[PDB]
């Protein structure tokens, strides 16, 4: 029940649902998706295999080069998690691939002649997930948000109000495609079902049917009924088809042989038609009145005389039917179909064709696709059927089919990929039951039609491009070569790859830059659904529909959590008990209950079948056996919270948490906070600060060891051991063979996030946690990452904060903070930056890296030795010199008075200049870490020595470690065969350590050789082994990092949903104290609670200092020297208030050493673990406040520590938890006003961190024409901002002093005027 | 800044982003302090 | 580009670098007509086609 | 509803002074809000202490099934989900129209 | 301005006007040579468009540069721009003293 870590410390799990399904790893979709990309796959596993394959194999006509694929070898990390961070490299592995290439002969039956398998191919580089699991390739971590887009079916939206203008509105159909085009399909009150695609115009949906070749008399055929009409006697009987009378009023008698069953007067409903059908009225006898409008589906006329009359599919008149009753006819068949709600709607289309024929139709789809040229029949066959028909490109999978079939109410969930002859039919045909009234409309709210994309998933389909551009790029060598000449490594490409793979994990709109400065804030910014995405939802055309919220999301999708800013609105949030499907599906956990007994076997549902089944909610109370105790309970039937008996229902939630995600589980009691405030604040969690010290939250969820334990942040262990060499750079373990794999001896290696940089400016941080001296196990933590202590999320911090109003300085946002937090580290972040020096190459010659450093101050030679570099350590401030940096100067600059010099004293002792680098105004750190390359080839200055030495040694100081400890293995067994073989304790004591015959002569030698070779190697590769870019041959790369502190103006807030600003700093004890002694830190209003539903401030507060006060008797019950005994009992307490509610107790091993330290580390409150959406309530807080003698009413009465006063009506003070955000304002606040402008124009450069600045633009210049101060409104617009030489030639005398200006010649005008002057216009400016 | 004149700009104390901007010559500031000043102009263009 | 055309390269400069002084502010070149001024003035200088 | 938090909330209060105890406005800070006025309406303030009421359902129109809670103490999930709905509308609205 | 390495940054309308006049002799050598009409006012077609091309091209196609896929920046062009009057209006010149 406790592990070696939970011997330390330990959160007060507090469940109220006992639960058989527990949490799985935090972040599944993510890393294990990971696992499935860069990895061996002999079958086609969702990654690097999947895309290969979808693509290959590259097939080619006339000659067949055909190149077929097998697998693909990667590579593991070389160096440490450290140094990758610190140097600024990307953190990836080769990627070698085997490719087959079977050349055949020419025309000969597979006669081949080559089947050539060449493998390793050097296809990249593919960017690492770091153990930490983010893509660190550019030295910023970026991370892929998961996406989602419409998925593959057939939609019916509303969308009412937006284009009615008159009250005859309608809906829109888009048939959704994978990988293809997307499809548009509308039908209208105003009598016409139209069709077109994405880029068309307004086209009858006619114009496939014809264009089809299906004439007039193929289409009215299929979509229209055959009945059999006869004359017998002479007198027209009528099959009557009840099925197609349904909506239809009676005019006439309807009868069968003088029994009228349907009443002339009232209507058919849904009742005469059983009435008719018990009946079988198909053969009775009718006037001709109900058949005068029918077409006719074949030709008819006069055969008794001779005389034609008709063509097809016409409506038969009075005198025309008259006569096929007496000529000789005894056979009618016209398409049965009436005008109410059977319509004859595509006879109503074929008149909006101005065609007829399959030729013209496509000359007019032609008109549509290519205007231009006169038409012919080419270019309308090609473009056309190879859209639609042509499956190589248009491909639409087993859910795209499944929700065609199923929409299109069939059996079959498979199908083909393409769209058929015979669909563009029955889709029509679904379009047209849907305008008759005899069908209704879907919504897209509805998951079915929502396809939620993994990043592997996407990661095909961009790739997929990438492959197209370089498939025929290599199709063309593959026609031309015969015989054995094209040969591997000769057609595939890499740079079309480059910009691909480095397009994809970093440059999409599906990856994003994870802002990096807590576990949480990487997870949420990394896990959840992004509407973003390539292909998805975007902001210019999803409305309020798309955004509506529907409890069909309850179980998979968050509509609760969508981050505040530019993407807000489109994103809804994936799950943690999400699993995405094999394809695009996600399955969400229920519990199947079978007519009474809730079973523990867990289901997974689609979006289809859940709201499909009767569900239970998470809010369904079970009891003694799990059980409903109820005979009743709210179940979801279709996704409609309603009533349902115990013998109807057939699922429930397993838990209270397999519903949410990482943002909305990780906030406590979120029924009573409102959710939009969890919206704000799911902004608000991907930006919690990095403290120093990290105290535990003394509330939770029980995702908060989710969190800090599995999110990479912490070096773990796959192998639990005895910590063996742990340092501040790698940790190594000696593994327990219970656990190990007898595989290379027994020594794990892991690799630390122990301060280093971060896409903000950042600088994650890594706090160590276990000491030295014990065995881990597998899942056991050594070091956790930024805001975490011992294994728990602390984003930000929990303190003393109370509610009193001051008038002044907090209104709600205006936070009260107290010295203390600055003044003592207990907050602080850190921040390191990243800056470097783009190489030499001129038009001249070679560039030098300074060497030195001419003609400056003292300053700047104290700090710039003989490499052109600032001694790291040292004090760069303000505007300091970093890296000197040379510049030829060029034959465009020399000068009259110089020459000769350089012409024959000697060759570089003029020509090159000084144009350094240095510190970007708003820095004030240290330089640190520093990485230089030199001159490949033609090797540079001193320089290209310092840094190999440099490189060589710092490796070598690594690899003897590892050495020494097996070379002591060798040790123990010479001085066990020496002792048997003539004793010699003393002997061997007193000689020098260098002083199985056969086995050790010669392993040890082998080692020697390994040596040599090796250092040779090293040095090898910096001399001329530096593999780079022609043109980066001299580069620089430094670090400057910064401590910062909070100032007034941070943004701290909450994980609830209020924010707020560090104000004025307040003094220690002019703050309001109480019964602990601690002044408090804190202070805000509930005012903004009486407006807008925020509740956490008098509730989330008011259980805060709850589950302190538990800790304060932990603190009793220990400062006084208790036995562990006594606090033994207050465990039981703690885990069994008197409930069946899991806590999980223990009651296996000692309770005394591995309780009593439980004490020593939980004296600061005991967190506690609460269920989202059924949680802890009143009666049970209470319950454990009354157990010794506590504080029940957390709002005490406070003593003012201005003098000693006692304030009226006690307040709610004690500890609550704060969230302060990424936005340190040191990184918006790089004051500008006055600097450098353009030289072209007047054009403003300056982007929105560093060189920033006011926008004035026209509508600003409105307000300024908007007040009465018209002075200042002459100078805006003339001196003060437009001029360019009138703020120069009024500067130059303003700091001489003179108050007053004048305008002169704006040169905007003197652009216009001379404009003017080339047409012929005159300026005049007389007297 | 003093808080009597927040309800003019319709803020509070906790937030609010201005800029300054400094009158070059004494055309802004004469307009500034007598037509500009808040001690200078207590009605509104919409009533008293 | 031209001196006479449009004018002075640089200010009171010529290009030949022949005419320095101010005091010949308005001396034309029997073969190069080219008045030496300020550049500025060369915002004014038309020309014609 | 109304009829009872109003006047609790405006004379309940009562003190002894040359006299018997007269009755004084409430000292309570509700009221010197619903007097003078600084920012918030005492009307959300009475659909705090009180029972919110109704709101817009998930289709449009106004719940047929009303809040019968008090938001001094902590309102029901689901009538607080169906709260949720109008919590996106405000949102939203107030956003795009400026 | 010749740049370190051989090449100039001559400007749009440069390549312009020696277009203009490139063919403004060569017309005035049609005229030295005696062409027919329909082949002097074949340069004036040639002409005519230099004329504009200069202007803003009135409407014909934005004349571009040789080898450069770029639409040139006429003189109307340095006339309009961004919201109407390109500088002056939009983004002109970033404020000082403030």
């Amino acid at each position: 029940v406790y592990s070696y870590t939970e011997k330390k410390r330990i959160r007060k799990d507090f469940g109220k649902r006992p639960q058989v399904l527990d949490v799985p790893y935090l972040l599944s979709i993510q890393l294990d998706s990971f696992q499935k990309f860069i990895e061996q796959d002999p079958e086609g596993q969702y990654g690097l295999e999947a895309a290969f394959r979808s693509v290959f194999p590259i097939q080619s006509y006339s000659g067949n080069s055909e190149l077929q694929y097998v697998s693909y070898r990667l590579g593991e990390p070389v160096f440490d998690v450290q140094e990758c961070q610190i140097r600024g490299v990307t953190y990836s592995a080769p990627l070698r691939v085997k490719l087959r290439l079977v050349i055949y002969e020419r025309e000969a039956p597979e006669g081949t002649v080559k089947d050539i398998k060449e493998q390793e191919v050097y296809m990249g580089e593919i960017p690492l997930m770091t153990d930490n699991g983010t893509f660190v390739i550019n030295g910023t971590e970026r991370v892929i948000v998961s996406q989602l887009h419409r998925s593959p079916g057939v939609f019916f939206d509303s969308d009412k109000g937006k284009t009615h203008s008159s009250g005859k509105v309608l809906y829109n159909a888009r048939i959704i495609p994978y990988r293809g085009s997307w499809l548009d399909f509308e039908f209208d009150p105003k009598d016409n079902l139209f069709v077109r695609i994405d880029r068309r115009r307004k086209l009858p949906a006619t114009i496939i049917l014809r264009a089809l070749n299906y004439t007039t008399e193929q289409i009215l055929d299929l979509f229209f009924e055959k009945v059999i009409f006869e004359i017998r006697d002479n007198k027209l009987q009528m099959e009557l088809v009840p099925e197609r009378l349904r909506g239809e009023t009676a005019s006439f008698d309807i009868e069968a042989n003088g029994k009228v069953y349907v009443e002339k007067g009232r209507r058919i409903t849904a009742r005469h038609i059983r009435q008719l059908e018990k009946d079988d009225v198909k053969l009775i006898e009718v006037p001709v009145e109900y058949i005068a409008g029918k077409v006719v589906a074949k030709d008819y006329i006069d055969e008794s005389t001779g005389e034609l009359i008709c063509a097809a599919n016409m409506e038969l008149s009075l005198d025309l039917l008259a006569k096929l009753s007496q000529s000789g006819h005894k056979r009618i068949e016209t398409l049965f179909t009436n005008d109410l709600d059977h319509g004859p709607y595509i006879s109503e289309t074929l008149r909006v064709d101005p065609t007829n024929d399959r030729l013209s139709a496509l000359v007019e789809i032609y008109r549509m696709m290519r205007p231009g040229e006169p038409p012919t029949r080419e270019a309308a066959e090609s473009l056309f059927e190879n859209l639609f028909f042509s499956e190589d490109r248009y491909d639409l999978s087993a859910v795209g089919r499944m929700k065609f079939n199923r929409s299109l109410l069939r059996e079959e969930i498979e199908g083909s990929g393409i769209l058929s002859k015979d669909d563009i039919i029955d889709v029509m045909k679904k379009l047209i039951d849907i305008r008759n009234g005899k069908g209704e409309v879907d919504d897209i709210d509805h998951l079915g039609n929502r396809r939620i994309r993994s990043v592997g998933e996407m990661a095909e389909n961009q790739f997929r491009v990438g492959l197209v551009r370089v498939e025929r790029a290599v199709k063309e060598r593959l026609s031309l070569g015969d015989l054995d000449t094209l040969m591997p490594q000769d057609m595939i490409n890499a740079k079309p790859i480059s910009a691909a793979v480095k397009e994809f994990f970093g440059s999409s709109q599906l990856s994003q830059f994870m802002d990096q400065n807590n576990p949480l804030s990487e997870i949420t910014h990394k896990r959840r659904i992004s509407a973003l995405g390539p292909g998805g939802l975007t902001r210019e055309r999803a409305g309020f529909e798309v955004r509506d919220v529907h409890p069909t999301h309850y179980g998979r999708v968050c509509p609760i959590e969508t981050p505040e800013g530019p993407n807000i609105g489109l994103i809804n949030s994936l799950s943690v008990y999400a699993q995405t499907n094999e394809y695009g599906f996600l399955e969400t956990p229920y519990r199947k209950v079978t007519d009474g007994v809730v079973t523990d076997e867990i289901h997974y549902l689609s979006a289809i079948e859940e709201g499909n089944y009767v569900i239970a909610q998470a809010n369904s109370n079970l009891d003694e056996e799990g059980h409903f105790v109820e005979d009743l309970v709210t179940c979801r039937s279709k996704g409609e919270s309603s009533l349902f008996s115990r013998d109807q229902v057939d699922y429930m939630d397993v838990s209270t948490q397999q519903v949410v995600s990482v943002g909305a589980s990780l906030i406590p009691f979120l029924e009573h906070d409102d959710a939009n405030r969890a919206l704000m604040g799911a902004n608000m969690q991907r930006q919690a600060v990095p403290t120093l010290r990290a105290d535990k939250p003394l509330v939770g969820t029980g995702m908060e060891r989710a969190v800090a334990v599995d999110s990479g942040v912490t070096a773990v262990a796959k192998r639990g051991g005895v910590v063996q060499y742990v340092d501040a750079s790698r940790i190594v373990i000696k593994v327990n063979e219970d656990e190990m794999y007898p595989g290379e001896a027994g020594i794990d290696i892991y690799n630390l996030t122990k301060y280093t940089r971060s896409n903000q400016n950042t600088c994650i941080n890594q706090m160590p946690c276990v000491s030295l001296g014990e065995p881990v196990e597998r899942g056991d933590v050594l070091a956790d990452g930024p805001s975490t202590d011992l294994g728990e999320l602390a984003l930000g911090q929990n303190m003393r904060v109370a509610f009193m109003p001051w008038n002044g300085y907090n209104f709600e946002d205006s936070i009260l903070v107290s010295e203390r937090v600055v003044q003592e580290d207990r907050f602080t972040t850190i921040h390191i930056q990243e800056l470097a020096c783009v190489s030499r190459d001129t038009k001249l010659g070679p560039e030098e890296i300074t060497a030195d450093i001419p003609n400056v101050g003292e300053a700047a030679l104290s700090k710039l030795d003989e490499s052109g570099i600032v001694y790291i350590g040292a004090e760069v401030t303000g505007g300091d010199i970093l890296v000197g940096k040379v510049t030829p100067k060029g034959e465009t600059q020399l000068t009259p008075e110089e020459k000769l010099l350089r012409a024959i004293f000697g060759e570089k002792a003029s020509d090159v200049k000084d144009s350094s680098l240095r510190v970007p105004n708003g820095v004030s750190g240290t330089v640190i870490d520093v990485q230089v390359f030199t001159r490949d080839g033609v090797e540079k200055d001193k320089r290209a020595l310092e840094i190999e030495e440099m490189q060589l040694k710092q490796a070598k100081k690594d690899l003897s470690e590892e050495l020494q400890i097996l070379e002591a293995g060798l040790f123990s067994r010479i001085r066990a065969v020496l002792v048997a073989g003539g004793v010699e304790a003393e002997k061997l004591d007193k000689l020098p350590r260098d002083r199985q015959l056969e086995q050790l002569a010669e392993q040890y030698d082998e080692l020697k050789h390994e040596f040599e070779k090796k250092l040779e190697a090293k040095r090898r590769k910096i001399t001329q082994g530096d593999d780079l870019a022609p043109g980066v041959l001299k580069i620089v790369k430094v670090y400057l990092a910064v401590k910062r502190r909070i100032q007034p103006g941070d943004k701290m807030a909450g994980r609830h949903g209020n924010k707020g600003v560090i104000s004025k700093i307040n003094p220690i004890e002019d703050m309001p104290y109480d019964e602990n002694g601690t002044p408090v830190d804190i202070v805000l209003n509930p005012l903004g609670v009486p407006s807008r539903m925020n509740i956490g401030q008098i509730l989330e507060t008011h259980l805060g200092m709850a589950a302190k006060g538990i800790g304060d008797k932990i603190n009793a019950m220990l400062k006084q020297q208790q036995e562990v005994a006594k606090l033994r009992e207050f465990i039981q307490r703690a885990y069994d208030l008197g409930a069946d509610v899991r806590q999980k107790v223990d009651l296996s091993t000692f309770s005394d050493e591995e309780v009593m330290r439980l004490a020593e580390n939980l004296r600061k409150g005991m967190p506690i673990a609460t269920p989202v959406f059924d949680g802890a309530k009143e009666a049970e807080i209470k319950e454990l406040l009354k157990l010794g003698d506590l504080p029940t009413s957390g709002q005490i009465r406070l003593y003012d520590g201005r003098t000693g006063e006692q304030f009226e009506r006690p307040v709610t003070v004690g500890y609550m938890y704060m969230l302060k955000l990424n936005h340190l304002v040191d990184d918006k606040m790089h004051a500008r006003s006055t600097g450098s402008y353009s030289l072209v124009t007047q054009q403003p450069l300056g982007g929105k961190a560093q060189f920033g600045g006011q926008r004035f633009g026209e509508m600003e210049v409105w307000a300024l024409e908007a007040y009465g101060a018209a002075y200042t409104l002459q100078e805006m617009l003339t001196v003060k901002s437009d001029d360019v030489n009138g703020r120069t030639k009024m500067y130059k005398n303003i700091v001489d002093g003179n108050h007053q200006m004048e305008p002169g010649m704006p040169e905007s005008f003197n652009v216009l005027l001379k404009e003017i002057r080339s047409l012929g216009i005159n300026i005049e400016l007389e007297d | 800044l003093h808080p009597l004149v927040c309800a003019a700009y319709n803020a509070d104390f906790d937030g609010d982003q201005m800029a300054v901007h400094v009158p070059l010559t004494l055309e802004a500031q004469l307009e500034a302090r007598a037509l500009m000043m808040s001690t200078n102009n207590i009605l509104s263009p919409a009533n008293g | 580009f031209c001196a006479r055309i449009f004018g002075p390269v640089k200010d009171y400069e010529c290009l030949c670098g022949k005419y320095k002084r101010l005091k010949h502010r308005g001396v034309i070149c029997e073969k190069c007509g080219v008045e030496v001024t300020q550049t500025k003035v060369r915002r004014e200088r038309m020309g014609h086609i | 509803v109304s009829k009872a938090m109003m006047d609790n909330l405006q004379t309940e209060t009562v003190i002894n002074r040359d006299g018997q105890e007269e009755k004084q406005v409430s000292f309570n800070s509700i009221y010197m809000m619903a007097d003078s006025g600084a920012r918030g309406s005492a009307a959300q303030i009475r659909q705090l202490a009180g029972m919110r009421g109704l709101m817009a359902k998930p289709d449009g129109s106004i719940i047929e099934t009303p809040i019968t809670a008090n938001f001094r103490e902590g309102l029901n999930v689901l009538q607080y989900f169906i709260s949720t709905h109008g919590a996106r509308k405000g949102l939203a609205d107030t956003a795009l129209k400026t | 301005v010749p740049l370190d390495g051989g090449r100039f940054a001559t400007s749009d309308l440069n390549d312009l006007y020696r277009r203009v006049i490139n063919r403004n002799n060569r017309l005035k050598r049609l005229l030295d040579l005696a062409a027919p009409d329909i082949i002097v006012r074949n340069e004036k077609r040639m002409l005519q468009e230099a004329v504009d091309a200069l202007l803003d091209n009135g409407r014909r196609g934005r004349a571009i540069t040789g080898s450069n896929k770029r639409p040139l920046k006429s003189l109307a062009d340095m006339i309009k721009g961004k919201q109407g009057r390109f500088r002056q209006n939009l983004l002109g010149k970033r404020v000082d003293y403030s």
